[PDB]
Order: structure tokens, then sequence, then C-alpha cells
């Protein structure tokens, strides 16, 4: 039997990261992906420095010396084919070391900054080696936007899976429709953590709210009245951290969180902070209200608290899915 | 259940022939609106004959444009020569009803070979049609064609076993699409 | 076949579709596109079965373009004219519905014009219904040169519409092949 799974979700929600996990789990090339990793590293640093002067209030370096490195990073910012000379890494790390720069990083929600920033910046010395080999984790972090539709094929216990990946950004959504017929199930991806961020498309639409409205669009779609949705509440790790950091409150972006108390059937993780539990579930329910209101038992919604970059958490919930595919005779 | 049953079906290895009237407006600036519709009907009546002979399938008629396709209903390896011959017979066909018109009526044959997706769209007033890039391209041969000749693509020449004789149509310079798509056109001699 | 003195012809196309058509292995070769079109058309056809559009006659569909006519159901006086217009708005209201569910942004282009037309059938093998005349391509050209979400109508057409309680803006001039330069107007909503 073959089950064609479609991956839908906003931008950077983590769609490509799951398809990656599928090759990790059920399926010399790493050479070409080193470049893309470095490209990430570059964007990460150059973006944070850029934001320093534009944030309000602006952000001052803790070491005036670094200004020159700041001037450096900017000068090579739009360079076409960058050589990634040895100095670059030095100037890069230097800045990262700079406390003021990190202060700016903490306010990265106030500007568009790729996820893998901190991760990669923290291994400049590793990535700079010319004998450098990307770990599976690094590849999981390597962010590269997807434009168009990509189909991946795998097999699990001789059960065939045809997974479809697409672009999450608004301009891409117009290609989705080409996979709405004969689809088996929809795996809707959500970037739980991005409750304090806005999308790139206008830098004004809240990212979480964008996911909601988008989910609503798929749920209540005139051609998905029967299709059940496997809702992945991803980037749990980022969410938890954010919640525990206490810096930016959820009730400030979604005031309805103030009225919220945690559910009964709530099953927390071993030693999971009640605030984290209370939050991730608040988030989940927001998506359930959307599915509950309509559908008429024609199709169903299956939540999942996930972390795509985590091959273990993913091997876990994916099985939770293989079941529902079989168990529901889908 | 989700989408209306689509009465569509793919079809590989076929030949798509388009044909329009060289300067139809000049033609209409002379004869009565009725006489045109009659000359038209007259022609295509003769056309539909040649079609069923040349193993073709008339698809639809849009004023002065006639487009049938060999390779249907049933697949035929001879699908290319059919359209060609069809073009041939069409060439003379139009030439003979030019006698009745007493005016410069002429055609412009364009044929590209490939694959289509045919059926019918919507729910009401069904009309058989064909759909594909090759089908768009065939249409552009008819456009970037040459009056009185047969404008075949390099694909239509490869299913032809070159039993016919071609020559640079240079259609790339006679039509934007053919140029923008690096298309080597020819013309049956 | 007979002729008429006043039929309101309308052409409505979706330019944005030709680009949208993609023949990739993923979408089964533009099939899924044709499937999305089949819906669009099917949707427009559903309008015909209404109470106020009970006088509209879908004639045929060419490419992504919808071709209907009003006033053929006859041997205040030009109500079918404003009706053909009301049908344009219908098509659009229906097109912006699809977009909502296809995460797309399709836009219709309209061309409405009237005048005598020669109705009847052409094609000998399987005959098909179609209307002819200058009245026709003029409305056609009103579309091929119209603007997105705008109905381009000839001046005669304009005049009446106003008497019918419509406002119109003079687009300016247009070179209608064979008919020289004409002065079109846009139906302001
Ligand atoms: C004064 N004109 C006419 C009087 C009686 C019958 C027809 C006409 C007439 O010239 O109609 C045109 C369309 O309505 C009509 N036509 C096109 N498609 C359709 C169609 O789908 N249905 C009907 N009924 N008519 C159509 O055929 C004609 C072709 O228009 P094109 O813009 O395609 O010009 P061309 O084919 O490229 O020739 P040209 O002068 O460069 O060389
Ligand atoms: N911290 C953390 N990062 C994650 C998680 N899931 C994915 N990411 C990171 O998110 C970034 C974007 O992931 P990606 O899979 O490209 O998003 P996408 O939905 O595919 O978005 P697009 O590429 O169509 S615009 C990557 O750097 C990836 O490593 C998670 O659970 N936690
Ligand atoms: C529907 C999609 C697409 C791309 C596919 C195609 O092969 C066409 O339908 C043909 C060429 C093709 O079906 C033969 C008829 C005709 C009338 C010549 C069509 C139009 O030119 C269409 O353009 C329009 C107006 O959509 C076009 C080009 O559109
Ligand atoms: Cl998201
Ligand atoms: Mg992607
Ligand atoms: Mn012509
Ligand atoms: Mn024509």
């Amino acid at each position: 039997a073959t089950h064609r799974l479609l991956l839908l979700g906003a931008g950077e929600s983590g769609k490509s990261t799951i398809v990656k996990q599928m090759r990790i789990l059920h399926v010399g090339e790493k050479a070409t992906k080193v470049q893309d990793i470095k490209n990430n590293l570059k964007e990460a640093i150059e973006t944070i420095v850029a934001a320093m002067s534009n944030l309000v209030p602006p952000v001052e370096l803790a070491n005036p010396e670094n200004q020159f490195r700041v001037d450096y990073i900017l000068s090579v910012m739009n360079v076409p084919d960058f050589d990634f000379p040895p100095e670059f890494y030095e100037h890069a790390k230097a800045l990262w070391e700079d406390e003021g720069v990190r202060a700016c990083y903490e306010r990265s929600n106030e500007y568009q900054l790729i996820d893998c920033a901190q991760y990669f910046l923290d291994k400049i010395d590793v990535i700079k080696q010319d004998d450098y080999v990307p770990s599976d984790q690094d590849l999981l972090r390597c962010r590269v936007l997807t434009s168009g539709i990509f189909e991946t094929k795998f097999q699990v216990d001789k059960v065939n899976f045809h997974m479809f990946d697409v672009g999450g950004q608004r301009d891409e959504r117009r290609k989705w429709i080409q996979c709405f017929n004969d689809v088996t199930a929809i795996i809707f991806v959500v970037a739980s953590s991005s409750y304090n961020m806005v999308i790139r498309e206008d830098n004004q639409t809240n990212r979480l709210q964008e996911a909601l409205n988008l989910f609503k669009s798929i749920w209540n779609n005139r051609w998905l009245r029967t299709i059940s949705v496997i809702l992945f509440l991803n980037k749990q790790d980022l969410l938890a951290e954010k919640v525990l950091a206490g810096k930016s409150k959820i009730e400030d972006y979604f005031p309805e969180f103030a009225r919220y108390t945690t559910p009964e059937d709530a099953t927390p993780e071993p030693g999971e902070d009640p605030r984290v539990t209370r939050a991730k579930y608040f988030i989940r329910d927001e998506f359930l209200r959307i599915s509950t209101a309509s559908g008429d038992g024609r199709h169903y919604c299956y939540p999942h608290f996930t972390c795509a970059v985590d091959t273990e958490n993913i091997r876990r919930v994916f099985n939770d899915c293989r079941d529902i595919i079989q168990r529901m005779h889908l | 259940m989700m989408f209306h049953k689509i009465y569509i079906q793919k079809h590989d290895n076929v030949s798509i022939l388009f044909a329009d009237i060289e300067g139809f407006t000049s033609l209409a600036s002379q004869c009565t609106a009725q006489e045109l519709v009659m000359t038209l009907n007259e022609l295509f009546a003769r056309f539909d004959k040649l079609a069923a002979e040349n193993h073709c399938l008339r698809i639809k008629i849009l004023g002065d444009c006639y487009y049938c396709v060999s390779g249907l209903p049933e697949a035929r390896a001879d699908h290319a020569h059919c359209c060609v011959e069809m073009g041939m017979d069409m060439i003379e066909a139009i030439s003979l009803v030019r006698e009745m018109t007493g005016v410069n009526v002429n055609m412009r044959v364009g044929i590209h070979s490939g694959r289509v997706h045919c059926g019918v769209l919507g729910l009401r007033k069904w009309q058989f049609d064909v759909w594909s890039n090759d089908v768009t391209l065939a249409n552009h041969m008819e456009a970037g064609g040459k009056a009185g000749r047969i404008h075949i693509t390099k694909a239509t020449l490869s299913y032809l076993n070159g039993d016919y004789e071609v020559e640079p149509g240079c259609g790339g310079e006679r039509n934007a699409y053919l140029k923008e798509h690096s298309i080597e056109t020819f013309l049956i001699l | 076949h007979q002729s008429y003195d006043c039929v309101c012809v309308m052409f409505a196309s979706i330019p944005d579709f030709k680009e949208f058509y993609t023949e990739s292995d993923v979408n089964k070769e533009g099939l899924e596109c044709l499937r999305l079109l089949n819906e669009i058309i099917a949707d427009f056809d559903d309008l015909l079965s209404k109470p106020k559009f009970s006088g509209v006659e879908k004639i045929k569909t060419i490419g992504s373009t919808y071709m209907a006519a009003t006033g053929l159901s006859a041997i205040r006086q030009y109500m079918h004219i404003g009706t053909m217009v009301e049908f344009a708005y219908a098509l659009v209201g229906k097109l912006d519905a699809i977009n909502k569910h296809s995460f797309n942004d399709f836009k219709l282009r309209v061309g409405i014009n009237h005048g005598p037309v020669i109705a009847g059938v052409i094609g000998a093998q399987k005959p098909q219904y179609d209307i002819w005349g200058n009245t026709v391509n003029v409305a056609s050209r009103m579309d091929s040169t119209g603007v997105l979400d705008k109905i381009q109508v000839t001046e005669e057409t304009s005049l009446i519409l106003q008497t019918l309680g419509y406002t119109c803006t003079c687009r300016g001039i247009i070179n209608v092949k064979g008919k020289g330069d004409l002065k079109t107007y846009f139906v302001n909503t």
C-alpha cells in the first residue's frame, strides 16, 4: 500500500526538516551541503550586526574595537561568490563573542533571523576547518528555502510512503493545489515558538496567527472536506526555552492566553515545567478550536508536540502517524 | 467526490495539426457575413472528410481555425504522416474553394508532435479538446507558419522517418514563442 | 441557420492561467492544472442554471476563455445586454471564490459587445453550435485587449449601459484589426 503524504505549513515552519528526518530514518553528498551551511553562518552574523543600528533603541557594541569587524562583515554582505577567507571566521566569531552583539541576538524576534543562527555561530572553529564534515545534526539545521514541490519516496515495514514537500511562503501556496487530489493525509506543520515573531512577506503579520489562518484555510478547504490533518506543533524546544526565559510573554501577543488554564487530559513530559505545559497546550487548543467548529466527522485532526531537528522525537511521533494511517484504513 | 469527475486522459506519441486562414479580415472586407459562414462551412465540410480519411480526429473549429489531431482515438505509430498528408490534402482543399470565393483565401499549416491530455471541461455544453505544451506549440507553428506550406517541428520530423523533404522554416524569426524556445522549424517541400 | 439583429456576446478569459500551466512529473503533466480549471469552468457553468441568468447561452470554451451570449432566445428591449454584464460579475464573484481555496489570485478579463450575429452550426462530422459575425470578434478583441477586473465595451454598448443605470470610463482608442481604431469604455463598478 502507498500513502501519499502532503506537508503543508507556513514559511520556515519546519517542513523540509521532517523530510530530512525521513531519509535519516527510513532511507559524498554531504560535500555540497557544506557551502550551504557556511552561507547560513554568514547570513546569521551579518543579519544580527545589521539589526543593531536599526533596532529601537539601537544596540551598541560592548567593545568599540569591533566596529572595524562590523564594517568588515557589512562590506562583504552582498558579495556574489564569497571565498570564505580565513579572516572571515575570525571577524565573525569575534563579533559573536561581543556581549553587545549577543544582546542584539536576544532581540532577534524584532527582525528576520534564520533559526540555525546560534547553533552554527557556536561552532565557527568547527565549520571553518577545510576537512570539515557535517554531522547529521548540522544538516538538520541547514536552512535552505524550498520553492516548488518536491516528492520523496520511502518505505516502512514494506509500507510505501510518497511524501510531498512544498514552499510555505505565500507566493508558493499557489502550487499546493496540484496535490490536493488523491492525497492520503495532510501533515500540517507549525512553528510553535514563533508566537513573538512576524512573517517575512510583510514583516507585520504575526507568524503564529499566520499559521492559524492558514490552517483554517486548509481545514475548511472545499477540496479537503474528507482529509484528516496530522497537526505537528513543532519547535517545542524553542517554545519551552522562550517560556522559561520569561522575556517575551505569550499573553502579550495572544491575550487570550491570560484566560487559559491547563487542560485535564493534559499529559506533561517527565519533569516538564507547568508553564511550558500550560503554553504548548494553549497553542494546541487554538488549533483545535479551528478544527472543532467544523468538519462534521467527515475528517479529523491529530495533534502532535514535535521537534523536527530531533530524529528521536520524530521517529517517535511518525510511528504515532503510521498507526492512524493504518488504524483508520486511510 | 472532492473534484468533479475529470473526463481527461493523457496520450503520448501524437501529431497535432493547426490551420488558419491567411488574412481572414481582408477576406471579410469583401463578402457578406453570410457568404463567409458558408465558404467556411463549405471548406470544413470538405475538411472533415479528409480528416476521417487521413486517420485524424477533428477537435474543434474557431472561425477560420481548424485543429485536428492524429494519434487518436486509438494510438497509431503512423500518427505523423497522417497529419502531414492531412496537411497536404488540406492545402489543396482550401485551394479549390478559393475558386468559389473568388478571393485570396489561404491557409497556414502548423504541426508539432508530442503528448496531450484530452477530454472536456466544465459541466455544460461539452466540446472535445486537447491540452498540453506540445498543443500550445502546435498552435504556434500554425501562427509562425508559412502561407500555403506545412510548418512541422523537429519532433514531427523525427516521427516522419524523413520520407518527406523539409527546409529551414526559421519559425523562430516568424514567431516569438518559437524563438524564445529555441525551436528548429522546417517546411515540407 | 438564421441570423439575429441584437445578441449580446461576451468573452471572459483568465490570462494568468497560461502561465499557471506547468507540465511537471509532480502534477501528472499539467493534469492537476486542468483539474483546477475544470473546477473553474464547472463553477461558471453552475451560474447558467439560475433564475436571472436563465437567458444566458454558454457557446463554447476556448483555452481558459469562457464564451457566452444573450439574446439568442428570441426571433426593456436590451435587458439581455445588462444581463450579459451581470453574468460577468457572476463569473468573477465565482472566480474570487476559487482563489480563496486555491491560494491563487486569478483575474478575469471581459469583452462585451452586441449587434447582429449569424447563429447556426458548422462542421460536418459532428456538428457544433456557434454564432458568427463582426459583432463577435469585436467583443472578442474587447477582451484580448481589455484589463483585469474590467469589462471593455464598445461605445454603442456603453451608451445603452448608461441608460440602464451604469457608469463608464473611456479607455480611449484601440486598433481593431480591419475595423481600424475604435473608442472603447470600461464599465466602472
Ligand atoms: C466582419 N467579420 C466577420 C463576419 C461574418 C463571420 C466572421 C467574421 C470574422 O472576421 O470573425 C473573426 C472571429 O469572430 C472568428 N473566430 C475566432 N474564433 C472563433 C470562435 O471560437 N467562434 C466563432 N464563432 N468565431 C471565431 O474568426 C475571425 C478570425 O479572427 P482572428 O482575430 O483570429 O483573425 P485571424 O484568424 O488571425 O485571421 P487574420 O485576418 O490575421 O488573418
Ligand atoms: N530549534 C529548532 N529548530 C528547528 C526545529 N524544526 C526545524 N528547525 C529549524 O528551522 C529552520 C527552517 O526549517 P525548514 O524545514 O527549512 O522550514 P520550512 O517549512 O521547510 O520553510 P520553507 O523552507 O518552505 S520557507 C531550519 O534551520 C531547521 O533546522 C525545531 O523543532 N527546533
Ligand atoms: C489551458 C491551458 C493552456 C496552457 C493549454 C493549451 O494547449 C491551450 O488551451 C490551447 C493552445 C489548446 O488547447 C488548443 C486550443 C487553443 C484555443 C489554441 C488553446 C489556447 O491557446 C489556450 O490558451 C489560453 C487562452 O488559456 C492554451 C495555450 O492554454
Ligand atoms: Cl509557522
Ligand atoms: Mg521548505
Ligand atoms: Mn486567420
Ligand atoms: Mn483565427
